[PDB]
């Protein structure tokens, strides 16, 4: 959940937005070992209830996230239906465990490609195209992250648009993602310099994967 | 002395514009067909299977024209080869289906198969189904008979599936024509296509248009 001014000028300025609940185990073995984990209901529970009784008169919000990267989890499953039983205004989507399981009201993979199928054992990301077509797949397909602008990039960002277009249920995406997330650091003159992971001694770390 | 007077064009001609040569004639054989006058006037074979496969029940509808009689009974026999598989006998007079009754001139066989030969275009099993009219004390009157392929067809959760399994066709459109006789086919030239298609990766084809 973003600072409450975040909303209010979405509401104004006009721009759609999903709502996230706070909640990333992506480090763990399994990614759902926490969220399939009863034990965590109660933790899990209140990052999704508090973050709906705080932003659903909020106009701007169109969506209610789960969380993210946190595998796909009996507690997932659950909170799933909370939202749906509390606030039938608004379609509840979550991308862990494949992005087309039974918590998701929307097919919302992160990085699938246009054309090419990428098969993850358990888990595939499927191309978009194909995706929606899969027997029994009815739903819309919106990436909830896709043109990984890490550096030099967006090559090839034109073919999720001519495809978005061309397919009605493939309904866009959100682009992985808006600003680096680089640090200020200062040299020994007091001149300022973009630093990223790693630049203040921290290890381990991932470098410049933060940008 | 038979006299057939056969019209080139009719209202059935505004039924049969399909893209091909337009042509005329007895182009198909003529026979004659000599039937007792109690028959079978016609049968539909059906098989349907269980989960797996594994089992399948051969259901044999037939029907008759000529007087009823309490002696009179169908048999229909199932033919892997020269072993006979299943048979089943009975009298006419099919179950009720109205207010009415039932069909006193039809009777439906069922027969059991316990790890039926399925059939498909990679294995084209068959079975052999002899129809047998006969008397309660075993005189034939006349008997029909078909080859069997036990396959299930159905499209589910979007698929088009064959005893289970989804069909990728290899298919081709074929027209019924020689550049000699015309429209009129031959097993010769019927025999040469099959053998091409199948050489050539064809599992399927279509009988554009008729
Ligand atoms: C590094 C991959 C194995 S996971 C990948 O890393 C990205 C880094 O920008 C983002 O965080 C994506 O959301 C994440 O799935
Ligand atoms: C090379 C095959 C496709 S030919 C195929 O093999 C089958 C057994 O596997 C059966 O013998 C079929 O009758 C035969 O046509
Ligand atoms: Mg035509
Ligand atoms: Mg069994
Ligand atoms: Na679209
Ligand atoms: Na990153």
């Amino acid at each position: 959940p973003n600072h409450p001014l975040w909303y209010t000028l979405c509401d104004r300025y006009g721009l759609y937005v999903v709502d996230e609940a706070n909640i990333e185990t992506h480090g763990m073995v399994p990614m759902n070992r926490l969220t399939d984990d009863p034990r965590w209901l109660p933790a899990m529970s209140e990052r999704v209830t508090r973050m709906v009784q705080r932003d659903r008169n909020h106009p701007s919000v169109i969506i209610w996230s789960l969380g993210n990267e946190s595998g796909h989890g009996a507690n997932h499953d659950a909170l799933y239906r909370w939202i749906k039983s509390v606030d039938p205004s608004r379609p509840v989507q979550y991308e862990g465990g494949g992005a087309d399981t039974t918590a998701t009201d929307i097919i919302c993979p992160m990085y699938a490609r246009v054309d090419e199928d990428q098969p993850f054992p358990a888990v595939p990301k499927w191309s978009i195209k194909k995706w929606l077509s899969l027997p029994g797949e009815t739903r819309p397909l919106i990436l909830c992250e896709y043109a990984h602008a890490m550096g030099n990039s967006l090559g090839g960002f034109a073919k999720y648009w001519q495809a978005f277009r061309q397919y009605p249920r493939l309904q866009g995406g959100f682009v992985w993602d808006w600003v680096d997330q680089s640090l200020i650091k200062y040299d020994e003159n007091g001149n300022p310099w973009s630093a990223y992971g790693g630049d203040f001694g921290d290890t381990p770390n991932d470098a410049q994967f933060c940008m | 002395r038979l006299a057939v007077m056969v019209l080139r064009w009719s209202d059935g001609s505004y039924l049969e514009d399909q893209d091909m040569w337009r042509m005329s004639g007895i182009f198909r054989d003529v026979s004659l067909l000599h039937k007792p006058t109690t028959q079978i006037s016609d049968f539909h074979v059906a098989t349907r299977f269980n989960d797996d496969f594994s089992r399948a029940v051969l259901e044999a509808e037939v029907q008759m024209c000529g007087e009823l009689r309490d002696y009179l009974r169908v048999t229909v026999s199932l033919w892997q080869g020269e072993t006979q598989v299943a048979s089943g006998t009975a009298p006419f007079g099919g179950e009720i289906i109205d207010e009415r009754g039932g069909y006193a001139d039809r009777v439906t066989l069922r027969l059991n198969v316990e790890n039926p030969k399925l059939w498909s275009a990679e294995i084209p099993n068959l079975y052999r189904a002899v129809v047998e009219l006969h008397t309660a004390d075993g005189t034939l009157i006349e008997a029909e008979a078909c080859d069997v392929g036990f396959r299930e067809v159905r499209i589910e959760n979007g698929l088009l599936l064959l005893n289970g399994k989804p069909l990728l066709i290899r298919g081709v459109n074929r027209h019924e024509h020689h550049p000699l006789h015309g429209q009129v086919m031959d097993e010769q030239t019927m025999v040469q296509d099959i053998l091409l298609m199948k050489q050539n990766n064809f599992n399927a084809v279509r009988c554009s248009h008729y």
